[PDB]
């Protein structure tokens, strides 16, 4: 196999600044023909990928130019001369000079924006629910950053971690925020035999977790 | 203008073989190489093939030899993949995309095809309303949601108001848990709003034929 080699992650960058991706190839992509058999794709979450530069240095019609890309034969450079929001997505590599013809594993960029608090709301189960003999409680933490946050949960005042699913959305392509669900599934029974609940986020922007509760009465 | 068009989704059991296409549109399809990869979900991409229509001549991916077969079809412009013996492996979006030219990189591509292989059933959805409780909700701005629990396989569309409600909505990703799906979606409107302007989540489940609807209400 030629392998190529990119990291997961990239540093955060700040809108309008320059950034850079990099990949590295097991074996030279010059070809005795001239070519450099290296390739750039771009995919936003959900979209097909995009081509944003061909052998090694061309940049592919309907890309931007923002996008430039160099290397010599083995290690090569996507670079971005000023970032916007809507760049946000995974950088891939690729190579068709050998057989199989490979993709490098895809390096995620994500924007670096002034921090912002989470909004958060809670949410008691459903009459629907209930009825179905289930219990969800759930709360959603939008529009914060950075990325990294916590939530813990509490029954009458006692944390709870057993039925807990978190799910986390992707890096918001206009805004560069993120947004957080958590939802605490219960049985009907265990709902029953509690009054309150309690959703608190611990986020950098304070020290002070952000707590919301309603109790089943 | 060009267009690469994949067939739906799939949900087939394992050991089972599928069949999926890439319909092209927009030039001469004989005159240009299609090739195909995988994307495993949350995975980067893996090349299948290349097909020249004109030949008709394939370059392959021999981790692939008896996994995966590349056909075409000139009459109706149209591009096969056979994927055979298939496993949860198998489990991915299939793409295909046009190469541009000579070396030049994919400058077209197909929308993907999801190919689920399991021998679990498709379960449609339960849609619950998610209206503040007890607890006064802010009040410049007002959050609203919907709980989309228990279906298989993924995925499924949510809008709000059908479409129209586009803005403050955050769709999460599902989670999979004793096979089957859970998502929310959140929507956030201006206090004054709601319940004046009603504001309705819709759930669609293409893989059950189903849709459901519900109107959040106080």
């Amino acid at each position: 196999d030629i392998v190529l080699t990119q990291a997961a992650f990239s540093n955060p960058v700040t809108l309008g600044a320059s950034a850079s991706i990099s990949c590295r190839s097991s074996k030279s992509l010059l070809n005795s023909n001239g070519i450099i058999h290296m390739y750039w794709y771009l995919q936003k979450p959900g979209q097909s990928p995009q081509l944003l530069i061909y052998q090694m240095s061309k940049l592919a019609s309907g890309a931007p130019d923002r996008f430039s890309g160099s290397g010599s034969g083995t290690d090569f450079t996507l670079r971005i001369s000023r970032v916007e929001a809507e760049d946000v997505g995974v950088y891939y590599c690729a190579q068709n000079l050998e057989l199989p013809y490979t993709f490098g594993g895809g390096t995620k960029l994500e924007i670096k924006r002034a921090d912002a608090a989470p909004t958060v709301s809670i949410f008691p189960p459903s009459s629907e629910q209930l009825t179905s003999g289930g219990a969800s409680v759930v709360c959603f933490l939008n529009n914060f950053y950075p990325k990294d946050i916590n939530v813990k949960w509490k029954i009458d005042g006692s944390e709870r971690q057993n039925g807990v699913l978190n799910s986390w959305t992707d890096q918001d392509t206009k805004d560069s925020t993120y947004s957080m669900s958590s939802t605490l599934t219960l049985t009907k029974d265990e709902y029953e035999r509690h009054n309150s609940y309690t959703c608190e986020a611990t986020h950098k922007t304070s020290t002070s977790p952000i707590v919301k509760s309603f109790n089943r009465n | 203008e060009v267009q690469l068009e994949e067939s739906g989704p799939e949900l087939v059991r394992p050991g089972t073989s599928v069949k999926i296409s890439c319909k092209a549109s927009g030039y001469t399809f004989t005159n240009y190489w299609l090739g195909w990869v995988k994307q495993r979900p949350g995975h980067g991409f893996e090349w299948i093939g290349d097909i020249y229509p004109g030949g008709v001549y394939t370059t392959n991916n021999e981790k692939f030899r008896g996994k995966a077969i590349l056909t075409a079809d000139t009459s109706s412009s149209t591009a096969y993949m056979q994927l055979s013996s298939l496993t949860s492996e198998d489990s991915a979006v299939y793409f295909c995309a046009r190469a541009g030219g000579y070396y030049t990189g994919g400058d077209y591509w197909g929308q993907g095809t999801s190919v689920t292989v399991s021998s679990a059933k498709t379960t449609p959805p339960s849609v619950y309303p998610l209206a503040p409780g007890s607890a006064a909700q802010t009040n410049s701005m007002v959050t609203l949601g919907c709980l989309v629990k228990g279906y298989f396989p993924e995925p499924v569309t949510v809008t709000w108001n059908s479409g129209s409600l586009s803005s403050g909505v955050h769709t999460f990703p599902a989670v999979l848990q004793s096979d089957l799906y859970t998502l929310s979606s959140s929507v956030t409107v201006p206090s004054s709003t709601w319940p004046s302007e009603t504001v309705t989540c819709n759930v669609a489940h293409p893989a059950s034929s189903t849709k459901v609807d519900k109107k959040i209400v106080p």
